[PDB]
């Protein structure tokens, strides 16, 4: 039950596309300021990045980013964020 | 004492460069309304 429900995924694909991505991947120079879309600090944003980029290719794939931004709302939505990888949100594409 | 550079991330991270070249917030925020409420 991948955390990024297709509704949120598609929504994330919307912000994704709005950044003019690279082959369906976005990188930190673009992603980070979409991370800074929140009032969150780079420590959590970075931790989220390091978790959200499953393949650790240095880019956030449509799924990997959907993961990231899901975790970003998680913090804003007053929900404590994990430092370990919750397999409910490990992209089935990247498994 | 070799620890002036101690970025605690795994190199793949673009935030481990904190307080040097990080201040680049984009007006792409989906959290625009969040900042208006905050307390809840
Ligand atoms: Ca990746």
């Amino acid at each position: 039950p991948w955390a990024v429900k297709p509704e949120d995924k598609a929504k994330y694909d919307a912000i994704f596309d709005s950044l003019s991505p690279v082959n369906g991947f976005l990188s930190g120079d673009k992603v980070k300021p979409v991370l800074l879309n929140s009032k969150l600090p780079v420590d959590i944003l970075g931790r989220v990045w390091e978790l959200s980029d499953i393949d650790h290719d240095g880019m956030l794939d449509r799924d990997e980013f959907a993961v990231a931004m899901f975790l970003v709302y998680c913090a804003l939505e007053k929900e404590p964020v994990p430092m370990s990888l919750p397999p409910a949100l490990v992209p089935p594409s990247k498994r | 004492p070799s620890v002036t550079e101690a970025s605690p991330w795994r190199a793949t991270n673009p935030f481990l460069n904190e307080t040097l070249q990080d201040v680049q917030p984009s007006p792409i925020n989906p959290f625009s309304a969040f900042f208006e409420e905050q307390e809840r």
